[PDB]
């Protein structure tokens, strides 16, 4: 066969790599919608109060925001 | 017994995934150079052709017409024939 | 002057099967061995690289969507 | 060559095909993060506020549940 | 030529019908930002007043349901 | 066979190439429809708070249009 | 066979192009039906408010001129 | 000539049945919104007055559905 | 000439069968070595060309209700 | 045995669509030039057929009438030929 | 075993559409031209036939009477030939 | 002299089986050499022309009629 | 008429010579060109144009 | 048309030689490079070159 | 039989024989130099499209 | 000299089959024995190593993914 | 037969585990070397290839060319391929 | 183009010579270094080269 | 036969016989200095690639 490095190019070869990035494209639509959710959900909580979030979005700490949102009330 | 419209949609999800990984070709990377002589996409496949060298110092120079020789003309044609293929490997 | 001739020939099997651009007739004096050199327009030679870069890309586009559209056949 | 379902296959093919795997894994280890935070924020909804959307995940009614939630105090 | 029931298929007919792909393609990936949006009007008319409609999608009623639902306050 | 580019042309390629594009064209058209939908959706915000609402229609700010007229009232 | 373009002319494509023409004169009939429903809509709307609603018929707005009419009262 | 059911078809009748085809295919891609804004006006009757006729889509019943519920307020 | 006659012999099938266009006897001429070259009016010309496409355009379009309607169909 | 309403009418929906794609033929390109000489579409596709060269210039040039030898006449009716065949690959 | 109503009526639906279609046809052409002579129908049909051509010129010229002779007499005749055939296709 | 008769004689079956149109005999005359051209009024022209148009017309939409009656039949 | 010239020398053509190598097509050409003229050509050509159909006949006739 | 000279050199050395190593490829370039001009060559050359497609034809006729 | 073997057979040194045989089917003026026993031959690009083409179809099939 | 000229055919086969890198012609120079040494640009040489290592560790990345798609296929 | 949807996201993770561990290769020691000249990877290498010590020395002199024999030009070009093979065992 | 060169003496020897130990090898080596040169052999050492590809031809056809 | 079973059965010491017969159909200039009987070829790059060429066709198959 061809060959691209160590591995053999044939129909198996591509089928089975276009099974694996047919997963993985459907995950990184699942996670991209994820995305597309925490941005909303910051939008909520900034328009709750925009007196102090209107800083920066940040998924890591938008948890952490809505639990203080909480704190405060 | 055609394919559900989910298979169809994932073929679909694997294609837009795809097509942007193929942004990266000669081809792309020639159509994508802003510059007004092609100079920056030259100066990247000059280390894979040797027609890129041969088209890229007369561009640089901003010549408005550039001589070649039998050589070089050979040379810028199989250039455009890898450019075609997808036999250059831009890094 | 053999070899330019053949490599003409392949670049317009890739390209150009009619020889319709006006690449071809500006190149044809090189077989002639008095005509060592041509000037050529810069523009026009940017504009062949732009037809074979373009052609090329819609192709591996079109190449790409045809692997996927035959995954989705399964039968592959 | 080698073909898939009629489409030529070349050693090329296969480059780009494990070169857009290997692209799509560093994206996916980037968006993990994202999914975690909005469980998170899932869960702080489900615990704080027992009812109704709470009992099922649903990335796309999360942040009208934040809207109610935080509103609601 | 080969032949699709009895109409003549040559290379462009292929040519053709993959760049129509390609550009259904981008369009399709631009539009599914519209359903993602609508998914969530929904689900803010589905959270914040559970009611009829609200328990099913249906992308023709939704816009009545605004009516109704912000209307309502 | 003929072939385009590395396909070959022939009655089972067109065929695959059409069920592709039936699909994708059948999402289109819903897609297309969501759209709709949301313009629809933009009216009625327009219609009920015209004061500010009259600016521009933007689908990706929309459900945070109608979240923030919750959030006046 | 006697051929038009790129299609073979005898019983069987003549008898398949008539189908299509049966399924979408049939799909024509009914939207010709809903535009004129439509027509007899805007009469409806025009008579209960022809102080403002005679100006022009105008299928992509009378939905809207509904929701608005609700509006006012 | 080859014959439908004992009609002579020739070129001009595939030539006239395709040509038919594609300008009927332009009417109904004109039409479609009509059907859309149709079924919206149906689901405003619906949702906000929900009785009798509103449980079943009739185009030709929906005009009088306007007249009564737009006169009820 | 045998070219000429040829090609439009070839453009004469693909276009109009029994050749009534007008363009037809005012291109004859060129058969004849002695007429070297017809003065041709730019507006007859276009409208040629124009006739050509618009037949053209109209072939495509119907060749792809055809390949619609054969789908529909199933058995193609 | 006739096909369903629905299968006809995804039939539709795929014809409109491909029509659509149809839309950047050269022979569309030649029908909606709204110039009063085809220069735009002729600029267009020179560089796909001699013949579109040798009609743009002329044309160009706002000529009441054109002179044609054998030579070009011959690459004007292949030009034509083509837009018929629906060769030339509008870029 | 007749076809269904709703069969005949189907078919009654097609043979509309089909008709509106064939309102097309160079016949329909010339009945519609309201003009006293046959001058806007034989124009556009000029570019179709050789005898719409030999008509045209006179009828334009608002001729009692026309003479035609033996070529132009068998142009004419073939034209309403073609007229009856349904060969010319008006576009 | 015999391609004007062969073409009268075609449109004929096509038109008028029984030659009872006015325009025949008025055509006649081309027949002999001595007769090159012949005077017609415009109006009869114009006449014959219309029997043609309507005839054709009329057998065209008769032509559609019966095809969508074989349709409903079914086998066809 | 000259269109009805040109359509019988490519009916002729298809049977005779597909590929129009025989000098009696460019002898003829001149009457699509220029109206109310003719051709004078060699009773040699046309007779040996004659027999060069009737050996193509003779070859369909032997097939 | 150099463009069709050139076309058609291809399509027959693609049944007489295919990798171009005859001298007269080069002696019938000149053709395809300037305009209003032709080539002088020698009548054994020409023949000669007649005599090897002869030869080839031969050789595709025993096989 | 075929027509490079009747070139092949043709003992002339010219071979103007066979050349006027096939010319009376084929476009070549080859034949007048060739009879008139000249040296060399001028060729233009016209020309030296139907020599090749002639050529070719030699090579396939041109039987008379 | 021999011993150079095969092992740059080696490093070729890895790394550039048509020897289109900047250095085989910087290099070819040493197959004489006159050209005991040659001055070759520090950038250039870098270059070189950098091209090297690029194409090595997509190469490398590159098969781990191969390996863990055929680990997924299962049947390897 | 498909693999699932979790044996794929399983083999994913893999993936990236194993190539968290080949960012230790030669290759990768090259390139992630930010010094201008490759000193530090070089300094590294040489501990392992004869070429990583010849290209090494005139690098540290920061010399702007770098003079090599046919011996010196074997030794690199088989460091080279040995990072290509990723023969080279950076400890 | 001195690459063309080079590649072609590896197509070569990958048939007639894989280790290279023909002396004909460094007698061509100059070639691929110098521009606007050539390399003057003698007519024995290139027959000679010749008839031992010939040879290793030769133990082909027989095998 | 083969190209170089002519090559070796060749009597000549120069074998300019077949050099000759076999330059008809393939690129050697060779021909010129082996048939004046000189001692040494001038070859320069061009020249020796057709040469390899050659060299490795007829190893394969040039036979006429």
């Amino acid at each position: 066969w061809p060959k691209y490095g160590g591995t053999d190019v044939n129909t198996r070869t591509v089928h089975d790599l276009l099974n694996t990035i047919n997963t993985m494209s459907a995950r990184i639509k699942t996670l991209e919608r994820y995305e597309h959710a925490l941005r909303e959900i910051h939008k909520v909580v900034v328009i709750l109060k925009p007196s102090a979030n209107t800083h920066s979005f940040e998924p890591d700490a938008l948890p952490a925001l809505i639990m203080q949102f909480l704190s405060d009330f | 017994a055609r394919p559900s419209a989910q298979t169809q949609m994932a073929a679909v999800d694997m294609l837009q995934t795809i097509n942007t990984a193929a942004s990266q070709t000669a081809a792309s990377l020639l159509i994508n150079d802003i510059t007004p002589n092609k100079t920056e996409s030259l100066k990247i496949l000059s280390t894979q052709s040797v027609g890129a060298r041969s088209l890229l110092e007369p561009m640089q120079a901003n010549a408005s017409t550039i001589k070649l020789n039998r050589i070089e003309t050979v040379n810028v044609l199989d250039f455009l024939g890898s450019v075609y293929d997808n036999t250059i490997q831009v890094i | 002057a053999i070899a330019l001739y053949l490599e003409i020939n392949k670049l317009r099997l890739k390209i150009d099967e009619p020889m319709q651009l006006a690449i071809w007739p500006q190149l044809f004096p090189l077989l002639c061995d008095e005509h060592q050199s041509v000037q050529l327009n810069t523009d026009v030679l940017i504009n062949f690289m732009m037809h074979v870069a373009r052609k090329s890309q819609n192709t591996i586009l079109n190449n790409n969507a045809a692997i996927a559209s035959q995954y989705a056949a399964g039968n592959a």
